[PDB]
């Protein structure tokens, strides 16, 4: 009961915002074939991907759901406009994540999950042993967000 | 010598063991396959189909 | 329960393990222990719980 549609409205919303005219669709397929590694793909009319999430599903001792996020990119110069926030959300709806893991600790996923973080999408951010970013997830600001009405959605969308 | 780790499952319920960190510290140890012998016991005591490596 | 899951795989646009109609002539004449195996090769492994419907008898 979560589709790939519905993060294809949300990036129609997105892309009505920004005033860009190129159909934005939305891909999630083993991330090649045989793979419990996943690709979330952005791609647009031309079939370009611009921006991507590469990760696994995992469930740790008390079957609480993790996101293990190999790689995650904007390519399309899209950027600072918050749609690796909108992918993360539809992909923590998805899974019902209750925590995202990042593997390796880049520049950018410090960058992302601080952003991330200030939208409310994460309650708590941390570097731990290893040097994997651990983020946790906000559920009371993901039902937000999810919300019908699309009020604080549009809200996060729009600035 | 450690190896920091996490258990958890795949989507087919199959055991990963998510290795953080290993180490033989002690130079005297090294090169007599200690970290070999620990793996064994950890895949056993596990019961775990694969490992993986956060940092290569 | 499956069959909303396959269902679902298919509007989704994600490869066929088998047909619907296929799946309920499967599920038909299977028992319990047997559909679940089959879901679970399928990848549809929904969450059903008989155990929580039973009477207070």
């Amino acid at each position: 009961e979560v589709p790939r549609k519905l993060l294809e409205e949300w990036l129609a919303m997105w892309s009505g915002h920004y005033q860009l005219k190129d159909k934005l669709r939305v891909q999630l397929r083993p991330q090649r074939a045989g793979s419990e590694v996943l690709e979330l793909g952005i791609h647009g009319e031309s079939d370009d991907k611009l921006a991507n999430v590469i990760f696994q599903p995992i469930q740790d001792r008390r079957g609480r759901t993790i996101l293990l996020v190999r790689d995650q990119n904007t390519f399309g110069a899209l950027r600072q406009k918050r749609l690796m926030t909108l992918i993360h959300l539809w992909l923590v709806h998805r899974f019902k994540a209750q925590a995202v893991h990042y593997v390796t600790p880049t520049d950018d996923n410090l960058y992302q999950t601080s952003k991330m973080k200030s939208h409310g999408i994460f309650t708590e951010v941390n570097q731990e042993v290893g040097e994997i970013i651990v983020a946790e997830v906000n559920h009371p600001r993901i039902a937000e967000l999810l919300t019908p009405d699309r009020v604080a959605l549009r809200k996060l969308i729009t600035k | 010598a450690n190896v920091i780790f996490q258990p958890i499952q795949d989507r087919r319920g199959r055991t990963i063991l998510l290795v953080r960190d290993q180490n033989t510290f002690g130079a005297e140890l090294r090169q007599k396959r200690l970290m070999t012998l620990i793996h064994l016991w950890l895949v056993h005591r596990f019961k775990a189909q694969a490992v993986h490596y956060v940092t290569p | 329960a499956v069959a909303d899951v396959l269902e679902f795989g298919q509007s989704e646009g994600e490869p066929i393990g088998m047909a619907p109609e296929e799946w309920r002539a499967f599920a038909a004449r299977a028992s319990l222990h047997a559909a679940r195996a089959k879901a679970k090769e399928l990848g549809a492994d929904p969450p059903w719980d008989c155990e929580l419907a039973k009477t207070p008898e």
